[PDB]
């Protein structure tokens, strides 16, 4: 039932593939580029002088 | 869906090393089948190996 | 910007502010949004018309 849908309509199935691939490539463009998923603790510096 | 429109049948050119490796693979298929049949009869003797 | 590179000295930075800085900041975006818009338009219809 479900797979026969796309076998009868190949252009439809291919378009869904390109949509996922293209919109995912859109996600590839707008993604931050770190080395680790922010595995370093954030720090706060308090400095005073006497 | 991409197979129904592009997968042709006749293909009598499977090269030398590709045809050789596939018949290489059929040997292990039977040895595995006989190996499984060997294990299924000697039951407890292979439960302790686990 | 062109005429200030000519009639200035070796220590005067032709800095930018106001609205003229918001336009100088960056480029390269007005096109790659319309383009993917057309690709998504073509695929949305190609899946419909088969």
């Amino acid at each position: 039932m479900f797979s026969k849908f796309f076998i009868e309509r190949p252009v439809f199935a291919s378009v869904v593939a390109i949509i996922i691939s293209l919109a995912g490539a859109i996600g590839l463009t707008n993604l931050p580029i770190e080395q680790y998923p922010s595995l370093t603790p954030p720090t706060v510096k308090v400095s005073a002088t006497y | 869906s991409l197979c129904a429109l592009f997968l042709r049948r006749n293909e009598g050119e499977p090269f030398k090393f590709v045809k050789k490796f596939n018949d290489f693979f059929d040997w292990s298929t039977s040895v595995f089948s006989a190996g499984v049949a060997y294990i299924l009869k000697r039951t407890i003797r292979f439960v302790l190996i686990f | 910007a062109q005429v200030a590179k000519e009639t200035l000295g070796d220590d005067y930075s032709i800095a930018w502010s106001g609205s003229a800085y918001q336009e100088v900041s960056s480029k390269g975006t007005a096109s790659y949004a319309f383009a993917l818009g057309m690709i998504f338009v073509f695929l949305i219809l190609a899946a419909q018309y088969e």
